RNA sequence: UUUGUCUGGUUAAUUCCGAUAACGAACGAGACUCUGGCAUGCUAACUAGUUACGCGACCGGUCGGCGUAACUUCUUAGAGGGACAAGUGGCGUUCAGCCACCCGAGAUUGAGCAAUAACAGGUCUGUGAUGCCCUUAGAUGUCCGGGGCUGCACGCGCGCUACACUGACUGGCUCAGCGUGUGCCUACCCUACGCCGGCAGGCGCGGGUAACCCGUUGAACCCCAUUCGUGAUGGGGAUCGGGGAUUGCAAUUAUUCCCCAUGAACGAGGAAUUCCCAGUAAGUGCGGGUCAUAAGCUUGCGUUGAUUAAGUCCCUGCCCUUUGUACA
RNA sequence: AAAGGAAUUGACGGAAGGGCACCACCAGGAGUGGAGCCUGCGGCUUAAUUUGACUCAACACGGGAAACCUCACCCGGCCCGG
């Protein structure tokens, strides 16, 4: 039993992971049923990387809210990886956590470590943060 | 640019002149030292003061700093040379003979520990 | 023919508009010498340059 | 030039031009430039060496 | 066994140059499943080189303003173009992208001098990371301009462009402009 | 930056001469006119990059011609930092003489040829035995080594048999087995010869490192991809090891490993396949016109010139 | 009146180091306030949620489906903690610092604030801030009514929409976030849900002064299939006709909306030039303003998210030092 | 009733040398300038087309997207709140 989040943006995913016979369900749909399928491997990246034997005791239910679609995908994979590592640190021994963290971090650090980038504000005198209006001279 | 301004490197030095018996080389000890020993407003000044007293204690224990006082010499009188035979105890001192005429007309040179060497030929000492 | 060169040191940015660096380039292919060439683009030490003309040294522009 | 010389090891000659210049066309031609009131007493010629 | 798009082995493809060996990132650490990484890579000098070469390839196809910001559209385009490589040529496509980028970076170039508007140019040579990204820009031009007004769609045109720089036919705008902007550096000498 | 210590591994290491192979003597009866080892026929191909000196014998017996190796020679020993703008010149009682650093080099080669494998796996075995060892010894202390005796047809009635090797195998990407030749590059002190600290410098720049050791170690690295295409290898692997502190060689550490293909490795090190076989054949287009007797091929210590030498009676 | 305030190195910075007839300082910069990024550690809660239950519904799973007992992971927001060029390697008059890399959420987040002192800069159309001059009852006060600022042989600028196949059109699918909400003066509001229409709308019962109701804010782009096939074409939707509804005392010089019809240049724009360095440009929608009706403008919010630089004084301005004056 | 001499600070140059900045160029991207259209300003007409602003430091700026009020502006009339 853990519930541990992952976020990229205002998209927020938290996986509910407790003991079982294997499961992945993102808001009641499983991982093979999410809408963007050019990004299908991003959610499956702990399943392809860790193998289905590393998930072999848990029932992971993911609940997401907020953000866009791609930021939601990038919060799903981070919340899944943090779910398995939090279960592994509490219930399995820590050398298995060490093995799973070097196999997860060295591939991609957004699987375990969040994104601190947020959208910077518009200021006046131009249509974005940095861009400015056209400024005729004559 | 991360250059430290006047207050974070003058105040850190006036913190280092007194209170040297409390400071050290680790940043997290000195950061906790700095609120008993001062009244500093908010912490970003206090972390910058702690970073400069850690850099100054990184500098100071291997030699003299210009800005620091002789409280350093109180450390060097608290923590710190001649040879066996002196470099002025040599046994033959070469003397070019105008010096020997001077010593003869100062009522010395009867005593001989010296050895007069041969005078130079040529007077080309200037630059062109 | 075509001689390859290896960068050992960067000698400052040059040019009127500041666009070209010049570097110390040591040759690898059949020859051994260490000369100056000037580049266009970002270099680090350990970059490998490919010289079509293989002899020309470059002081300033 | 050196690949076209019929003579092996011919060191090429130098060009010896003695130039006089007026005082207007040096400051136009940047040979000699205007200096401070207190460094005008420097009449050492400027360094050409590093 | 990290396989690109689920199907592409990265273990076997041959970088035949030394100068781009650390500047085309395709080998075993940079084997990723997808051309999307959502990375922080252009935040420092020389972290953008060891972005994967496929990720730079799909980002450089985002270029004009009708198609600004849209990444998964180019993930789809590069997916169907790689399948077009495997069907038209039947060799490993990662050798086709590696051969296009190694072959098409122009090895000599010209600089403008002459005090800002009298044209006398000077020839110098090109740094290898500039050769790599100049090659991706000359490969993404061509194909969009050669599928701007045609009945041909973009994926066949882009995969044929990477083919046409992989073998060096001189219909290739990457290879055509490579020879042109190196031959004017030959001419201003 | 997550590295692992390199242990020293004691195995028995075979340097076997063509005459010291009895299967080359068993294959002498029924085939062929030209027999040698793939150490030697690489060195006839990679004679264009040697600066330091050796010799290679040519042994004609009848119409059967043999290239055998010397017995008192440092021929297996790798040259070190050889082809740089400044070579190592240093003296024997210093640690960085080319006497001990070559002796450091093939100690480090013979270490990492077994280090990067498991002992624990069942070996990929050949149906033939190796003949210079009896199988009844229960010590089992050989390295994993293969020997492949293969047959080329060369025109003008010359038959080139190269005694070749393969040194490893790994499970493939698809379910195949895939054959590994293992050799080892080494970093002794990276300050002197424009040197790069591989703990610092190959974290983006693996390609600076290959350009460094093409400039430093060209005769060593060209010889490996000479023997590789004669093996017909499915994979090439190169190993990277460094010493722990920069002056004292008693410990060395593995940083990581790289994987190549040999045509990917020939043109990247400026090996053209047309030139190397031509200088191979030119000695043979001489030496099939020579009579019987003893012969010798050396590279000079000072000058960029080689000779075919008739050796007079009974040295080797 | 000058030095202090500089030959030089360094800095985003007269920021510092160093040289030194200067030594110590003050304002400005920096510090500081607000925001962004971290916390299984504290405080925690029917106007906020998780989960172990109890039951209902559907073939163990699904249920934003209906109500209970423990917790504070997700929501809210306080009190402290935290990142300091601190640790290491190199460069460096071994001094300022600069570069590289681990551990790390984070190794230049962004805005407010803003000195000496000046311009004949703008504003007497914000003022019951005003000095004087003006008009002051056939008014330049003040009201009611039609008209005007909207006119067009014509320029210049801010912008929007496009010149299509990465597209267009039709269906499906799935996700935000800043915030607004019934009013001294004073009529002016956010809208659920059910019925009637193809729309704007008509009609009624409800909820809400707000984390409670609109609201899980079911947003657009993006995604997945259909058709179209390089044509001024199914892009472009300019101009132009009849009709219906809403607001209002009143829509003509069409305010707005919808139905149908009409299909103009435009096929990627020449000399000059504008803007920009990481969640940035750009693509794309949603709130606030003005508002009885309301956005091609402005002010914010998020979403999809890159190429290229890690520098120079060539150009354009600006500051500084030396220098010339009959200029003040 | 000053003309002039020497010297200091400042302004200025069609002088010499440094420095900074994407309101500078270079690396480059979206554009703008050509096209229909909303909108401001110059003119032109009107009874009036009210008005201030003209290089950044004017021209989607007066929070100015005005159908009446706004509303200054025109044509005709009531009104003292002298
Ligand atoms: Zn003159």
């Amino acid at each position: 039993s853990v519930q541990v989040f992952g976020r990229k943006k205002t998209a927020t995913a938290v996986a509910h992971c407790k003991r079982g016979n294997g499961l992945i369900k993102v808001n009641g749909r499983p991982l093979e049923m999410i809408e963007p399928r050019t990004l299908q491997y991003k959610l499956l990246e702990p399943v392809l990387l860790l193998g289905k034997e590393r998930f072999a005791g848990v029932d992971i239910r993911v609940r997401v809210k907020g953000g866009g679609h791609v930021a939601q995908i990038y919060a799903i994979r981070q919340s899944i990886s943090k779910a398995l590592v939090a279960y592994y640190q509490k219930y399995v021994d820590e050398a298995s956590k060490k093995e799973i963290k070097d196999i997860l971090i060295q591939y991609d650090r957004t699987l375990l470590v969040a994104d601190p980038r947020r959208c910077e504000s518009k200021k006046f005198g131009g249509p974005g943060a940095r861009a400015r209006y056209q400024k005729s001279y004559r | 640019g991360r250059v430290r301004t006047k207050t974070v490197k003058k105040a850190a030095r006036v913190i280092i002149e007194k209170y040297y018996t409390r400071l050290g080389n680790d940043f997290h000890t000195n950061k906790r030292v700095c609120e008993e020993i001062a009244i500093i407003p908010s912490k970003k000044l206090r972390n910058k003061i702690a970073g400069y007293v850690t850099h100054l204690m990184k500098r100071i224990q291997r030699g003299p700093v210009r800005g620091i006082s002789i409280k350093l010499q109180e450390e060097e009188r608290e923590r710190r040379y001649v040879p066996e035979v002196s470099a002025l105890d040599q046994e033959i001192i070469e003397v070019d003979p105008d010096t020997k005429e001077m010593l003869k007309l100062l009522d010395f040179g009867s005593l001989s520990n010296l050895q007069v060497t041969q005078p130079t030929v040529g007077m080309n000492f200037k630059t062109p | 023919p075509i001689k390859l060169a290896r960068v050992t040191k960067v000698l400052g940015r040059t040019g009127s508009q500041g666009q070209c660096t010049q570097v110390r380039v040591e040759f690898m292919d059949d020859t051994s010498r260490s000369i100056i060439r000037n580049v266009k683009g970002p270099v680090r030490e350990g970059d490998v340059l490919t010289l079509l003309e293989s002899e020309r040294e470059a002081r300033r522009l | 030039i050196s690949e076209a010389s019929v003579f092996d090891a011919y060191v090429l000659p130098k060009l010896y031009v003695k130039l006089h210049y007026c005082v207007s066309c040096a400051i136009h031609s940047k040979v000699v430039r205007n200096r401070s009131r207190e460094a005008r007493k420097d009449r050492t010629p400027p360094p050409r060496f590093r | 066994d990290i396989k690109l798009f689920g199907k592409w082995s990265t273990d076997d493809v041959q970088i035949n140059d030394i100068s781009l060996q650390d500047y085309i990132a395709v080998k075993e650490k940079y084997a990723k499943y997808l051309p999307h990484s959502a990375g922080r890579y252009a935040a420092k000098r020389f972290r953008k080189a060891q972005c994967p070469i496929v990720e730079r390839l799909t980002n450089s196809m985002m270029m004009h303003g009708r198609n600004n910001g849209k990444k998964l559209m180019t993930v789809r385009i590069v997916k169907h173009a790689f399948e077009i490589i495997h069907l038209l040529t039947g060799e490993n496509p990662l050798q086709v992208l590696v051969n296009a980028i190694i072959n098409s970076g122009p090895r000599e170039d010209s600089t403008r001098i002459g005090r800002a508007g009298t044209v006398r140019r000077q020839a110098v040579d090109v740094s290898p990371l500039r050769r790599v990204n100049q090659a991706i820009w000359l490969l993404c031009t061509g194909a969009r301009e050669a599928a701007f007004r045609n009945i041909k769609t973009i994926a066949e045109c882009l995969a044929d462009e990477l083919i046409n720089a992989a073998k060096g036919s001189s219909n290739s705008y990457a290879i055509k402009k490579k020879d042109e902007l190196e031959r004017v550096a030959k001419s201003n000498r | 930056r997550s590295e692992k210590p390199l242990r020293s591994i004691k195995r028995i290491f075979h340097t076997v001469t063509t005459t010291d192979d009895p299967v080359i003597r068993k294959l002498a009866k029924t085939q062929g006119n030209v027999f040698a080892t793939d150490a030697i026929l690489a060195t006839l191909m990679s004679c264009t990059r040697s600066v330091y000196s050796w010799d290679i014998v040519v042994q004609r017996v009848g119409s059967k011609l043999f290239f055998d190796k010397r017995d008192n020679s440092d021929f297996d020993l790798l040259t070190v930092s050889e082809t740089a703008n400044e070579p190592p010149q240093d003296e024997g009682n210093s640690f960085n003489s080319p006497r001990n650093l070559a002796m450091e080099a093939t100690y480090i080669n013979h270490n990492f040829s077994q280090q990067c494998l498991r002992m624990g796996k069942e070996r990929y075995n050949f149906p033939n035995p190796n003949p210079f060892v009896e199988d009844d010894m229960d010590k089992n202390e050989i390295a994993s080594v293969a020997y492949r005796y293969r047959r080329w047809k060369l025109g003008d009635d010359i038959d080139l048999i190269v005694r070749c090797e393969h040194d490893g195998v790994m499970t493939g990407a698809n379910g195949e087995v895939s054959f590994i030749n293992i050799k080892t590059l080494n970093e002794w002190d990276s300050r002197h010869c424009n040197g790069v600290d591989w703990r610092q410098k190959l974290d983006s720049q693996r390609g600076a490192v290959i350009a460094t050791e093409l400039k430093n170690n060209s005769y060593k690295l060209a010889r490996w991809t000479c023997c590789a295409l004669l093996a017909g290898s499915e994979y090439l692997k190169l190993g990277y090891v460094s010493r722990y502190h920069v002056k004292d060689s008693s410990r060395h550490v593995i940083l990581g490993t790289q994987q190549f293909k040999p045509n990917e490795f020939a043109s990247q090190i400026n090996l053209s396949v047309e030139n190397a076989w031509g200088i191979l054949r030119c000695v043979i287009d001489i030496c099939m016109k020579l009579e019987e007797g003893k012969y010798l091929i050396l590279k000079d210590p000072n000058k960029q010139v080689i000779r075919v030498y008739s050796l007079p009676d009974g040295t080797f």
